[PDB]
């Protein structure tokens, strides 16, 4: 999340029996690290 | 025609006035950027009850 150039990380990891894609449950993120830059990012990617 | 460099001549030998003076300047300015650096802060005692 972008509020007003900060950046706000957030990581949720627990493992799972899901079968495909999703499981079915309840779980509410934890803050990880916030990045004070301020850069506009309009488009993104992933990395394999 | 003429080579603009020219050197400094370094000696411990020569006068006090013309010794080499290493200068750090500091340049100080404030723009619109989200202020970061500040001055050193001070903590004291914790007091209960």
């Amino acid at each position: 999340k972008n509020i007003d150039g900060y950046f706000k990380i957030y990581s949720k990891h627990t493992p799972i029996n899901l079968v495909r894609g999703l499981p079915q449950g309840f779980s509410a993120l934890e803050p990880l690290v916030d990045l004070p830059i301020g850069i506009n990012i309009t488009r993104f990617q992933t990395l394999h | 025609c003429y080579f603009p460099l020219q050197s400094y001549g370094f000696q411990p030998t020569y006068g006090v006035g013309y010794q080499p003076y290493r200068v750090v300047v500091l340049s100080f300015e404030l723009l619109h950027a989200p202020a970061t650096v500040c001055g050193p802060k001070k903590s004291t005692n914790l007091v209960k009850n």
